[PDB]
Order: structure tokens, then sequence, then C-alpha cells
């Protein structure tokens, strides 16, 4: 099997898209994983990542980065605590429109 | 770090060069200098983001071993004490994949 | 400093202009409050928690007054907050001091000039059959009194089709 990721990596290295996709597809596979305690800690902390400060640098990024880790989190099955303040201005400032208004 | 990237960014020789330079200093003499690393962060991203697959190769093996093998730990790294914002437009969370793979 | 390297694997946290109106100032300070950090140094553990100083504009510019959250303000404000906070706290100045009287003054203020603007703006059988409207069809040289019937107009419109195709 090691052979199989290590050019799967090398391969989502030069496309940016279809490489958006795998975390979009693999970050929820990953939570599902992870047990209440983890999980927990998890998503109390990734809403001051979402924010993350001078994060901001991909404002301007057609793919965003904020926009696949914020789709692939709404993409779990118990993403609840996430606060509508930085929904909308993620939704605002980066390309996440749609999305924040769906989850909003 | 500062300008030999931004005034030289087609000769990838002297670009190489320095990202072995800092290669080396984080790889050997580590017990000696610990505090350059501090201010050098923006040189190991762009050397971890770099378009060469050897250079890319040379620093993910350092930079995975600085962390233990696990998939919570690994995740709590890059969401709270990984800083971005020295990457510069990136889409770096191919990184995050790199990085979530390469532990399996 | 301690023995601190942004390269470590350090992991924490494991299980751990108008005038600027009070309700406003108490938002911002609670908008800073609810990015995680402290104010006594704004980079705390986990430092990829960098203040949001955007964000935070963001959601103080959504309150009673003009925008007036530009890149400068959102610093210089929470830089004024922080000495009178380290007198009554922001806190303090909310829950008391006629809590929703201010805000409510000013939007009263508002609905005020409001009205006397839209006060002030502006509100806003001799028939009269002249020779003059009939006089100009006679010089034409068609009768008005008689209503020609629409049959005998198309036999005329034909005819002057006819005449000018000769």
């Amino acid at each position: 099997t090691g052979a199989l990721l290590s050019a799967f990596v090398q391969l989502c290295h030069i496309s940016t898209t279809l490489a958006e996709k795998t975390w979009v597809q693999l970050f929820p596979r990953l939570w599902k994983i992870l047990s209440d305690r983890q999980q927990h800690a998890l998503a109390g902390e990734i809403s001051p990542f979402l924010c993350s400060g001078s994060h901001q640098v991909q404002r301007d990024c057609q793919p965003s980065a904020l926009n696949c880790f914020v789709e692939a989190m709404s993409q779990c099955v118990p993403p609840i605590p996430i606060r509508p303040c930085v929904l909308k201005y993620l939704g605002k400032t980066h390309n996440l429109w749609f999305r924040s208004t769906l989850m909003l | 770090m500062t300008y030999i990237e931004k005034r030289f960014p087609e000769d990838l020789e002297l670009n190489a060069q320095f990202l072995d330079l800092v290669n080396y200093v984080y790889r050997d003499e580590t017990l000696s200098g610990s505090e350059l690393t501090a201010k050098l962060e923006p040189a190991f991203l762009s050397g971890l983001r770099c378009a060469q697959p050897l250079i890319r190769a040379k620093f993910f093996e350092v930079f995975d071993n600085s962390m233990k093998r696990r998939v919570y730990e690994r995740l709590l790294y890059v969401t709270c004490s990984q800083n971005w914002e020295a990457m510069g437009n990136h889409f770096w969370i191919k990184q995050c994949i790199e990085l979530l793979l390469a532990v399996c | 400093v301690p023995p601190r390297s942004l390269f470590d694997r350090a992991t924490p946290g494991l299980l751990k202009n108008p005038e600027w109106l009070i309700s406003e100032d108490w938002a911002l300070l609670q908008a800073v409050k609810q990015l995680l950090e402290l104010p006594l140094n704004l980079t705390i553990v986990s430092p990829a928690h960098t203040p949001n100083w955007d964000l935070v504009s963001d959601v103080v510019n959504s309150c009673s007054r003009i925008y007036r959250s530009s890149k400068q303000c959102r610093n210089r404000y929470e830089n004024v907050i922080i000495p009178r906070e380290e007198p009554l706290r922001t806190s303090q100045i909310y829950a008391q001091d006629e809590n929703a009287t201010h805000t409510q003054l000013y939007t009263s203020h508002f609905d005020l000039m409001k009205m006397t603007a839209g006060k002030r703006s502006p509100p806003i059988n001799p028939f009269q059959k002249n020779p003059k409207h009939a006089s100009v069809l006679a010089e034409s040289g068609i009768n008005y009194d008689k209503p020609l019937p629409p049959i005998q107009v198309a036999s005329l419109r034909a005819e002057r089709i006819a005449k000018e195709k000769k």
C-alpha cells in the first residue's frame, strides 16, 4: 500500500483541482474514526482555526484553503458547533456564499 | 530567505542551493542551533511547496519526523500550532494530505 | 522568551468620524474575546489563532451606526479599550448606564430626521374645442365632422398607392 499513497500524493501535488476534492472526501473519513473525546476538542478549536487571524492571503486565491476546509468540515455527520457570524464572514470574504447560506 | 527567491525566481539553481543549505541547517547540528529555526519558517515552507520533487521530499522527511505518528496529534498540529500565513497564496491543504497519508 | 520554536511540535490545548457607541464597543470587545485570545498579548499558545481584525470589523460594522470600520479604527479602538479594561468595565457600562437608551435615542433621532425630510417634501370643467386643431385638418383636406368609415379609408389608401405606382 505504501507505493500507492506516495504516488497519490505526488499526483495531488501538481493538480489543485481533483485534490481539493480528495481533502473534502477524506477529512470526514478521518472524523468518522476520531473518538468523541478527540472530536469535541477538534470541533471546539477548529473555529479559531477557521478564523486564524492573518490566514487571509487566501482571500484572493481561487480555490481558497478555507473554502475546502469548511466544506470538508460541513460534510461531516456530527459537525454541530460552528458560529453563524464566522460562517457569514467566510461566505463574504471567501468564495463560500451559497455553502454558507445553506449551512446557516 | 527574503530576497533570493524574490529577485531570482527563474534561476532554480541558486534557489535549490539555498534550500539545500537550509535543509542542512535544519537536519544537522540541531542540538546546537534551535532558535535560528524560528525566523526561517517562511524558507522551510517555501522549500516544502517548491516545484522540485527532490527538495519537497527531503523537506517532508524532516517535517514528518518532528511529530508523533498519530493522526490526532498531526491533526491538532495542522489545526492550531502551524501558521500557514508564510505560505502565500498556496493550497497548503495538500501538505495536510501529505502529513495525513504519510502516517498511514 | 521561553525555549520556543515555530518549527517544534508544540501542540497545546488538547483538553483545555462619528463617535463610537458603547453598544458597538462592547460588540467589538466580545468579538475579540470570541477569537479565543487574550488582550495581554494577541498571539496566545496555538499561535495559528492570530487576531482576525477583519472578522471583528465585519462583526462590529453590523451595529447601529455607519460602517466606520477601516483597517485603522479596528486596531485603534481596541488599543483604546485595552487601557480601560486592564473605572467601569465595558461589560459593566453595557449592562449599566441605560443599557438600550443610547442606541435607541440615536435611532429615534434618525427617525425624527427621516420624518422631517419626508414631511417637507413637496406634495406634487373648461371644455375648449378650439378651431385650430380642426382648421389644420381642414387645410389637410379631410372632413372631421363626417367620420369616414374604415372601408372608404382603405379604398382611398388603395387608390393613393395605385396613383403612386403610376
